[PDB]
DNA sequence: GAAGGGGGGCTATAAAAGGGGGTGGGGGCGCGTTCGTCCTCACTCTCTT
DNA sequence: AAGAGAGTGAGGACGAACGCGCCCCCACCCCCTTTTATAGCCCCCCTTC
């Protein structure tokens, strides 16, 4: 606002702290910028409710040991679902344990519910539950899960080594290219190719271990496993090297 | 069990007689039998002769026998007028919502009917107090002076303030 | 092997279980509820609605009506205002 | 006794009914501490004697 | 010129007030049930070896 120039573009001064006249030097505005602090160089109900969610999700995220952006990705959702009041009647524990399920999917990190359920009290049932609602009242949406997103979790708490894991995405993710498991849970099928790749390696891992870590009964391991038994010598990466032939893996 | 969980459905079942119209009143002996109790002890059947059926206000004994009250409970528009007249003159108090419409069935109707006659007081839980609305003397202002009536405050003068103002207007 | 997925927890199903099996509690007539209320009186002069609902087995809100019609609350200063059984 | 298979159950999806039960938000008053009022007492003057 | 009573300074026990809860009651919602097709998942029970 230089009162030659009307209509300045002023240039802001870090030296006091001031805004110039881009062509007259006139100083407009003594020290008004403010250098130092711009550039960087008795509760209420609704409170104490948020408070004790907020306690919960951090909870929660140590049990599993989630990193603190998805407690505080999840706390952003608590605030806008609880705010939003669409979830009145659900208990805050429900609403807080879908939104950490919507938290890591949306950091493309996904829990499954089984497992979101088992840091919870609340049970998987009512956790769907509330994760529909709270995706109607934000009018958000979550990229669905792919067989990939579990493999290192996975494979990494059954001690798998790196190859097992690279050969168990292989196989997962050319199985749902082929359509050889229309339909299947893509935690199913995981658990499916992590058990096929892990009986064709040293590191060999039962159909209830697979399960437990998966959190899938090995009845559903077995029938998922056995649409792609058939395929397996053209699921199996090409530089892979076999402990066990292919043609010498389990059938069931 | 004994001596007080027979006495209560005499009461009850007699209650439930008088809905049907049955005026006539019931002998001790004869309630006895529609109530199941039958076995009552001895000393129970001369007790309720002599207390209960006597000293309950629910009670009336007619002929040597009991019949139910329903002269004292209102159960006429006529009635119900009369029995407020009598708690304003002889200051009585006023009586809640609820005490009439058990007594006097279908009470809208008489309430309504009465119109600006019952005066009736909301109290903190919703319920009604009825009084009897004395139209000797009324008076009443439009809002606008209500208002302004409240807008002059007093509670906030003293006394020697309050009697200063007469002699300084000349009063 | 802490925290391993699971669909429900073996305590909540359990105590789901038992609900489902005991079901909720039904509105019994008013002459019976009438009748186990003045039954049980004789036993203790006073009780407390919690532990009420517990003898007569019937619904808080029904229970409660019944008991407004007769029985009356009388507000005592030892530990709190109860309901009593004597309606006068 | 280990393991596989058969039968059966859970879940979402809509929609309506009527009512019991759980839960959150306010309201209610009993009981463990705290300070000022009340009450007791040692060392000097005063009215009555 | 000398006794009880008292002023003053001063210490010790007690009641009302202040919190500070723990329990309770009243909205509000959810759940129960029934029907149906669908497919996957999962659990209980039976059977084979
Ligand atoms: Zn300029």
């Amino acid at each position: 606002t230089c009162p030659n120039h009307p209509d300045a573009i002023l240039v802001e001064d870090y030296r006091a702290g001031d805004m110039i006249c881009p062509e007259c030097g006139l100083v407009v505005g003594d020290r008004v910028i403010d250098v130092g602090s711009e550039w960087r160089t008795t509760m209420s109900s609704s409170d104490r409710a948020m408070m004790n969610a907020f306690k919960e999700i951090t909870t929660m995220a140590d049990r599993i040991n989630l990193p603190r952006n998805i407690v505080d990705r999840t706390n952003n959702l608590f605030k806008q679902v609880y705010e939003q009041k669409s979830l009145k009647g659900r208990a805050n524990d429900a609403i807080a344990s879908a939104c950490l399920y919507i938290a890591c999917r949306q950091e493309g990190v996904p829990r499954t519910f089984k497992e979101i359920c088992a840091v919870s009290r609340i049970s998987k049932k009512e956790i769907g539950r509330c994760f529909k609602l709270i995706l109607k009242a934000l009018e958000t949406s979550v990229d669905l899960i792919t067989t990939g997103d579990f493999m290192s979790r996975f494979c990494s708490n059954l001690c798998l080594p790196k190859q097992v894991q690279m050969a168990a995405t292989h196989i997962a993710r050319k199985a749902v290219e082929l359509d050889l498991v229309p339909g299947r849970s893509p935690i199913s099928v995981a658990a499916a190719a992590i058990y096929m790749a892990s009986q064709a390696s040293a590191e060999k891992r039962t159909q209830k271990e697979i399960g437990d870590i998966a959190g899938v009964a090995d009845v559903t391991i077995r029938q998922s496993y056995r649409l792609i038994y058939p395929r397996a010598p053209d699921l199996f990466p090409t530089d892979f090297k076999f402990d066990t032939p292919v043609d010498k893996l389990p059938q069931l | 069990g004994y001596k007080f969980g027979v006495l209560a459905k005499i009461v009850n079942y007699m209650k439930t007689r008088h809905q049907r119209g049955d005026t006539h009143p019931l002998t001790l002996d004869e309630i006895l039998d529609e109530t199941q109790h039958l076995d009552i002890g001895l000393k129970q059947k001369q007790w309720l002769m002599t207390e209960a059926l006597v000293n309950n206000p629910k009670i009336e004994v007619i002929d040597g026998k009991y019949a139910f009250k329903p002269k004292y409970n209102v159960r006429d528009k006529k009635a119900l007028l009369r029995l407020l007249d009598q708690h304003d003159q002889r200051g009585l108090g006023g009586i809640l919502l609820e005490d009439i419409e058990e007594a006097l069935p279908n009470s809208q109707k008489a309430v309504k009917a009465l119109g600006d006659q019952i005066l009736f007081v909301n109290r903190p839980d919703k319920k009604k107090i009825l009084f009897f609305n004395d139209k000797s003397c009324q008076f009443s202002v439009d809002e606008e002076f209500q208002k302004l009536w409240r807008s002059v405050t007093v509670d906030s003068m003293d006394e020697e303030k309050i009697e200063e103002y007469l002699k300084r207007q000349g009063i | 092997t802490n925290y391993k997925p699971v669909a429900n927890h073996q305590y909540n199903i359990e105590y789901e279980r038992k609900k489902k099996e005991d079901g909720k509690r039904a509105r019994a007539d008013k002459q019976h509820v009438l009748d186990m209320l003045f039954s049980a009186f004789e036993k203790h002069q006073y009780y407390n609605l919690k532990d009420l609902v517990d003898i007569t087995k019937q619904p808080v809100v029904y229970l409660k009506e019944i008991l407004k019609e007769i029985g009356v609350q009388n507000v005592k200063g030892i530990h709190k205002n109860t309901w009593e059984l004597k309606p006068e």
